[PDB]
């Protein structure tokens, strides 16, 4: 099971994050009906994580990472893309309440900004 | 530890103030308190709020679907909750002690005041009601409040059932205005079954607007991208942006101004990185046959757009705009910080138990 | 008994605050420190073999699993989540992604919405009313 990458512009094609990297990025994030959840735009304030270690949804860190070198579509710096990321690879059965629901598959608008 | 780490920080105000405090010896909400009560992000008792909510549902009821607005007024554009900029828009266009207003709807949704904008907004109509006036727009109604966030909003600070009595609120909500019988006033635009002013006179408005026809059209309707091009031959295009209603051509809003003895057309419901804007003038007279306005500056804390008010007196159009102002944060769907970290202490917490757990084969 | 003897053997294996950090992954944890002091129950700076098993106990009714999270925020342990506890503990997990006026405009707005008694801070009782009581237990496992 992998998170779909569509991309949207693309970046550098050079610079590609790599596990144990810390990311900067821009995102917004929607269910598939269009209601939006969240979104680092409006707080101001770009996210900042250290991807591939599992400090994110793991719908992130194979998206950020190229599945860790295994594809089956990466990410450049300045590449902004939408991650489709089905409901075992983000938040399950369970969900985030109240803010995220039950089986949810995510999509983020994310733009990445900087690589380390 | 018991002290606030962050003293230059203002904390809130009281969500629950006195009857004696809320509303004036005559029974009208006191709108000098609840303007600086909501600045400090002071709540009130349900009861309280709810009574607003009936008062102006009352005034609204007893109004017509078109509404007659005179000369001098200040029109303003869109809001959504944005209490922090609606205070400075008040300052820009005059106090409504002594100011006409004509808002354009869309109060509410995507900030996280909503609820202080309508009942502020509200209080002013009943204290105010022959000089301010208020449209819907098509964030006014059940389906997008429960889309977006102003139903989460009125069940986190107060109940469903103000929720519900919102709702009963915006379909009493006035549909268009004449004003100074110069100009048709609309949050949206026109419609193909907009044929006389008399189609929107018969309306039925007090429901939740239809899926489609002429109540969705005025709330809904865009001009066409290429408006000022005027290089379309019909009037009305299905709006694919939207998903609903239609795009209206220059033409379209010429026939219509010549038909009705209008002047131009005043709405709101798109953002304007400037506050307003102004399209193709009318061939018959001169004036902009199209002005959209637009009042809520750096829209969504990301556009950096200014916003304007509209000052119209003695034929003339002042556009007054001004910037974003601070506001206090809240985090999305006005979690509290318990709902909002203790899923994160719950995995952060477990990994330890586990490692602490997993130390011995 | 089976069980509570085998927790001799990992204690045993394993508690200073220096010692602590030694275990895999709780170098990185921003609730280590956190998470240390409420099993350091009398306060001395190190965990005992009865505070050691006495708090993993708890992951029982609801009640301790309750009680637990409410422990995590109260940090001088008085038995009030604090105004400024609950800024501190915030900090430790939100990390750059809040500016300290944001994090202290919703501290204030949650201890507003929770505090029915009217003093500012929250005992356990308005913790409790406040917070899911179901989906905390759930968690502990
Ligand atoms: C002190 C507060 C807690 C702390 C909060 C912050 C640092 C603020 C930070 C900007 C989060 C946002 O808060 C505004 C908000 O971001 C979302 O809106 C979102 O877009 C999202 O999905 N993101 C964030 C961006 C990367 C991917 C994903 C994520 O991996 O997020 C991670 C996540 C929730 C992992 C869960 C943790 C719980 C487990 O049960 C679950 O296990 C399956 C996995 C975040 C980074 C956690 O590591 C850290 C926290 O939770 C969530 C929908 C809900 C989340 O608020 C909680
Ligand atoms: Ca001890
Ligand atoms: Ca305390
Ligand atoms: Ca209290
Ligand atoms: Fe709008
Ligand atoms: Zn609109």
């Amino acid at each position: 099971e992998l998170p779909q990458i569509e991309i949207v512009q693309e970046g550098d094609n050079t610079t590609f994050a790599k596990p144990g990297d810390t990311v900067t990025i821009h995102y917004d994030g929607k269910l598939t009906n269009g209601k939006e959840f969240d979104s680092s735009r409006k707080r101001g304030k770009p996210f900042t994580c250290t991807v591939g270690v599992g400090q994110v949804i793991k719908g992130w860190d194979i998206s950020l990472t190229n599945n860790y070198g295994k594809g089956g579509p990466k990410i450049s710096k300045g590449t902004k893309a939408i991650l489709t990321i089905p409901p075992n690879l983000a938040y399950g059965p369970r969900g985030i309440p109240p803010i995220i629901g039950p089986n949810e598959t995510l999509v983020f608008e994310v733009e990445l900004l900087g690589v380390n | 530890t018991v002290e606030r780490a962050v003293k230059s920080v203002d904390p809130p105000a009281t969500f629950k103030p006195k009857d004696e405090q809320v509303f004036y010896p005559n029974g009208k909400p006191n709108h000098q308190f609840l303007k600086q009560h909501f600045i400090h992000e002071g709540r009130l008792h349900e009861h309280q709020a709810i009574q607003i909510l009936k008062q102006a549902t009352h005034l609204l009821s007893k109004e017509p679907n078109l509404l007659s607005v005179p000369a001098p007024v200040t029109i303003c554009g869109d809001v959504h909750g944005q209490y922090y900029d609606l205070m400075k828009l008040f300052e820009v266009g005059g106090d409504p002690a002594s100011t006409k207003y004509l808002f354009l709807g869309d109060y509410v949704d995507r900030g996280s005041f909503s609820i202080e904008c309508l009942l502020y907004l509200y209080s002013l109509k009943i204290n105010y009601p022959d000089t301010f006036w208020m449209l819907r727009g098509n964030h006014e109604c059940r389906h997008l409040t429960e889309y977006f966030t102003f139903k989460n909003e009125c069940l986190h600070k107060y109940s469903e059932e103000l929720y519900e009595e919102c709702l009963v609120s915006f379909n009493a909500l006035p549909l268009a205005a004449i004003m100074n019988e110069q100009f048709f006033c609309v949050h949206g635009g026109l419609s193909p079954q907009l044929t006389s002013l008399d189609s929107l006179r018969k309306l039925h408005r007090f429901r939740e607007p239809p899926t489609k026809g002429l109540m969705c059209d005025l709330l809904w309707a865009d001009p066409i991208e290429e408006y000022d091009d005027d290089n379309l031959d019909q009037e009305y295009v299905t709006n694919v942006v939207r998903g609903c209603s239609f795009a209206f051509t220059y033409k379209a809003a010429c026939k219509f101004l010549d038909r009705t003895k209008l002047l131009s057309v005043i709405r709101a419901h798109e953002a304007q990185n400037a506050g307003y804007r102004m399209y193709k003038r009318t061939k018959t007279m001169g004036f902009p046959s199209l002005l959209t306005m637009f009042s809520a500056p750096n829209y969504l804390d990301s556009y950096n757009n200014k916003a304007a008010v509209l000052k119209y007196e003695n034929n003339v159009m002042n556009i007054r705009q001004f910037n974003a102002s601070p506001h206090p944060y809240w985090l999305p769907h006005f979690m509290d910080v318990f709902t909002w970290s203790l899923p994160f202490v719950g995995e952060k917490v477990t990994d330890m138990l586990v490692s602490i757990l997993n130390v011995c084969t | 008994i089976e069980e509570i003897d085998r927790l001799r053997k990992r204690f045993m294996k394993l508690i200073d605050k220096q010692e602590f950090l030694s275990i895999p992954g709780i170098s990185s944890n921003p609730l280590a420190t956190r998470l240390m002091d409420v099993f350091d129950k009398d306060g001395d700076g190190s965990i005992d073999f009865e505070e050691f098993i006495t708090g993993l106990s708890a992951f029982s009714d609801n009640l301790n699993k309750l009680r637990f999270a409410f422990n995590i925020y109260d940090i001088d342990r008085d038995g009030y989540i604090g105004n400024g506890e609950l800024f501190i503990v915030m900090k430790m997990m939100v990390g750059k992604n809040l500016k300290d006026e944001e994090l202290q405009q919703i501290v204030d707005k949650t201890l507003m919405e929770a505090d029915l008694d009217g003093d500012g801070k929250l005992n356990f009782e308005e913790f409790k009313n406040a917070v899911n009581t179901d989906t905390i237990a759930n968690t502990l496992t």
